[PDB]
């Protein structure tokens, strides 16, 4: 015999903070010899980028 | 493609040198030496080595 108007909240995530990973300076830092050694590992950093 | 970096150019090593040098000849040109079981330990510190 009666009606009620109810308002409900629904929270759904949309996205997240985009992050860029620099493989070379995170793994080997500023060392040139470490970068030369890592260059023989292939293209892992390029694939992850 | 790549990343931007600043190449090193000069050194700003910050530790003033110690007033004396390390006497490495004390353990090398000693007039006598100790045995293996009871050696002689000479702590060399606060100096500049070569
Ligand atoms: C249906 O319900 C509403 C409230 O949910 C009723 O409205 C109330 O009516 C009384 C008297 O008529 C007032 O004193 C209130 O202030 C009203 N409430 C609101 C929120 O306005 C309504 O009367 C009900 N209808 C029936 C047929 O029972
Ligand atoms: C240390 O530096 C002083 C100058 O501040 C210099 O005269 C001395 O020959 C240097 N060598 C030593 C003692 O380590
Ligand atoms: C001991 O030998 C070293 C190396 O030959 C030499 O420099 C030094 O003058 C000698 N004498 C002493 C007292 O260290």
């Amino acid at each position: 015999t009666n009606f009620t108007i109810s308002v409900t909240t629904e929270i759904l995530p949309v996205s997240m903070t985009k992050t860029s990973v620099d493989c070379t300076m995170y793994i080997c830092g500023d060392s040139t010899e470490c970068s030369n050694l890592l260059l023989q590992y292939g293209s892992f950093c390029t694939q992850l980028k | 493609t790549s990343n931007f970096r600043v190449q090193p150019t000069e050194s700003i090593v910050r530790f003033p040198n110690i007033t004396n040098l390390c006497p490495f000849d004390e353990v090398f040109n000693a007039t006598r030496f100790a045995s293996v079981y009871a050696w002689n330990r000479k702590r060399i510190s606060n100096c500049v080595a070569d």
